[PDB]
RNA sequence: GGGGCUCAAACCACACACCGAAGCUGCGGGUGUCACGUAAGUGACGCGGUAGAGGAGCGUUCUGUAAGCCUGUGAAGGUG
RNA sequence: GGGGAGUGAAAUAGAACCUGAAACCGUAUGCGUACAAGCAGUGGGAGCCUACUUGUUAGGUGACUGCGUACCUUUUGUAU
């Protein structure tokens, strides 16, 4: 039983070198560099799954200090006073509605300061 | 018309006729499921905010499907280490049809 | 829309591809020109590839000389030929004669 | 049937194998660790 | 999915600040926040969502403390030996705008993008600047 | 003295985006009608409304 | 670290708020072990890993199953 | 050496001849590239172009931007 092993190395190549296809000169056509490049691309995005969580939630602060100073307050000032009363409402949708719905963040912002923090 | 809802440990912003992938909730296909935790509901100029809950507003939805979407990969390698493992994910959702806010 | 390919001629690729390069999307009579007074080898080579297409037009077709356009110029490269060159301290270097395939395209259009 | 007879759970095992790859469990050593005697090609200590 | 800035329906304003006896890096800290567009909602990192800042007055800047006498600026030339330095007082008799400049420059990020933040901001020497007719409004008054 | 990485195709490709060709400088005989460089005699031995070979 | 900072953007206190991790919590999946369960059936604690131990699989070629089944209305291979 | 015509079921089975992969080299089309600094990706992301039939899609490029010093082997330890 002489088995030949030149028709399932060639559907593993296949199969890492259309994984690694878009990527620049021998990282998407050698095998031994565009497997190095498809192992790095999982790497990364593992840790960037964990970033994007990172990454969005200080944009949506950004922008809620933004808007809020624009009404006369902080961004930490209005987290504070969005607990002296109690809003359950996120980064997310106050971000939306800090760009969108000015006149609904701007209500939100009164009912924190009317809590006085 | 638009309102927050809490679904699946997060909120959404939600308006009248709208679809919306949410984490998998435990209800068949085609039926209707209400949100009690709404968190605001404004129309135009009336805005009105949770207490830390809209008192007296729902959102009733119809559930579309259960699908899941779009494989993610899990690499873990260790440089020099002998260590490579590899996974594969499909998170299920649950598409909706928002059908009322009130 | 007619080709004429020669397989195999004796200069190598990137040599034929300047002059490849120099008559693509020229008309015909534009095209003989710059090729009969082109100071290379590729030239020769190519004004013989372009007669022979252009003369398949008029034989094959009905297409007038003065309506073509030369539409397609590539040159492939083709099987070179392997030798060896003897040189200093016993060492023996590889020579390869290379060769290309060159084909011309003549249209209308 | 020729076709649906087998041995019981238990009784026959897989023989895993040494040095086919490093997702295995033995590549790249085989279980014989790294430098020294008890790695090397008739590698043993005499009784 | 949020909301992203895109560089096609962009609002910006203009913008005069008069350095008349403003701290050089209290002054330059708002106008770098101003160029990147920290202080709109619509801040997105990726693109240039600020506004353009004329400062008219910038000689009028002033460090504090000792800071004019000293308060070095260094620039090598790329020879050997070719360190070259001038302090705050010789640089805004030279070149006035220079250091109101590359305060704020420093405070951009070191992008093309913070290049094309520094390209809205016009920094000028006397009381006038020629920008009359994107007509510009007075800020921190 | 080598190169201690083998030079991509972008690069070898880069460096030989300077050897182009020209030689445009024909023209053609009012009296017989045909093409032949400037200030050279002509394949059929004329040159300037004169038979000279 | 740089810009820059001087009733500080430094230092010594004290206060209140905020940001910040793959930590915790929420929500949805998978898995190990243990205990329960006419075996649907839940719970509870887990689940970084080199050498290494242990457990369970995929695929290739051959033989039986096979004088079977598929296949020129198109096999194997190759390329999407 | 080809372009036809014929033979043949098939000649991109034409004699260097079954299939005809990858490296490597081209031509064509789309998009991006000439003020921008590094393992060349990855998270975000505008724009453009194609198919659809239009949308909270599919494919292709990817300006701009956060993070980011290959793989192996050996080692107490390597981007080294």
């Amino acid at each position: 039983a002489r088995v030949k092993r030149g028709v399932i190395a060639r559907r593993r190549h296949k199969k890492i070198l259309k994984l690694a296809k878009g990527y620049y000169g021998a990282r998407s056509r050698v095998f031994r560099v565009a497997k190095q490049a498809v192992i790095k691309a999982g790497q990364y995005a593992y840790r960037d799954r964990r970033q994007r969580k990172r990454q969005f939630r200080a944009l949506w602060i950004a922008r809620i200090n933004a808007g809020a100073r624009q009404n006369g307050l902080s961004y930490s000032r209005l987290i504070a006073g969005l607990k002296k009363a109690a809003i359950e409402i996120d980064r997310k949708v106050l971000a939306d509605l800090a760009v969108n719905e000015k006149a609904a963040f701007t209500a939100i912002v009164e009912k924190a300061k009317a809590s006085l923090a | 018309m638009y309102a927050v809802i809490v679904t699946g440990g997060k909120q959404h912003k939600v308006t009248e006729g709208e679809f919306l992938k949410v984490e998998k909730l435990d209800v068949a296909t085609g039926e209707a499921i209400d949100f009690d935790r709404v968190l605001l509901v404004a129309n135009g100029e009336d805005v009105k905010i949770g207490l830390p809950v809209v008192e007296g507003a729902k959102v009733t939805a119809e559930v579309v499907s259960h699908g899941r979407h779009d494989k993610v990969r899990i690499i873990k390698f260790r440089r020099r280490k002998h260590h490579m493992k590899r996974q594969g994910h499909r998170q299920w959702f649950t598409e909706i049809k928002i059908t009322g806010i009130q | 829309e007619v080709a004429a390919k020669l397989s195999g001629a004796r200069i190598s690729a990137q040599k034929a591809r300047l002059v490849a390069d120099q008559i693509r999307g020229k008309k015909v009579g534009e095209a003989l020109n710059l090729l009969a007074f082109s100071s290379k080898k590729a030239a020769e080579i190519m004004k013989k590839v372009l007669e022979s297409a252009v003369a398949n037009a008029e034989h094959n077709e009905g297409a007038d000389v003065d309506d073509l356009k030369v539409s397609t110029v590539f040159v492939n490269e083709g099987r070179s030929l392997k030798r060896i060159m003897p040189r200093a301290k016993g060492r023996a270097d590889r020579i390869v004669k290379r060769s290309c395939h060159i084909t011309v395209k003549v249209a209308d259009k | 049937q020729l076709n649906d007879l087998r041995s019981a759970p238990g009784a026959r095992r897989e023989k895993h194998r040494p040095g086919r790859g490093i997702g295995s469990g033995l590549g790249k050593t085989g279980g014989r660790g790294h430098k020294g005697l008890t790695s090397r090609s008739g590698g043993k200590v005499a009784p | 999915k949020t909301y992203t800035a895109k560089p096609e329906t962009v609002q910006r304003d203009w913008f005069v600040v008069d350095a008349a006896g403003q701290t050089l890096g209290r002054l330059a800290t708002e106008i770098a926040r101003r160029l990147r567009g920290k202080h709109k909602p619509e801040y997105t990192p990726h693109v240039d969502t600020g506004d353009y800042i004329v400062v008219i007055n910038a000689e009028q800047v002033r460090v504090t403390g000792a800071k004019t006498t000293d308060k070095m600026y260094y620039h090598h030339s790329g020879f050997p030996g070719g360190i070259k330095s001038i302090n705050f007082e010789k640089l805004i008799a030279k070149a006035p705008e220079r250091v109101i400049e590359t305060a704020v420059k420093g405070m951009l990020p070191k992008n093309p993008l913070g290049r094309d933040m520094y390209r809205k901001l016009k920094v000028y020497k006397g009381a006038s600047h020629p920008h009359t007719a994107q007509q510009p409004q007075e800020l921190k008054i | 003295a080598v190169q201690q990485n083998k030079k991509s195709r972008s690069a070898r490709d880069m460096r030989r985006s300077h050897d182009a060709l020209e030689s445009n400088a024909l023209s053609v005989e009012k009296s017989t009608g045909e093409v032949h460089l400037r200030h050279h005699v002509s394949p059929d031995g004329f040159y300037r409304g004169r038979k000279v070979v």
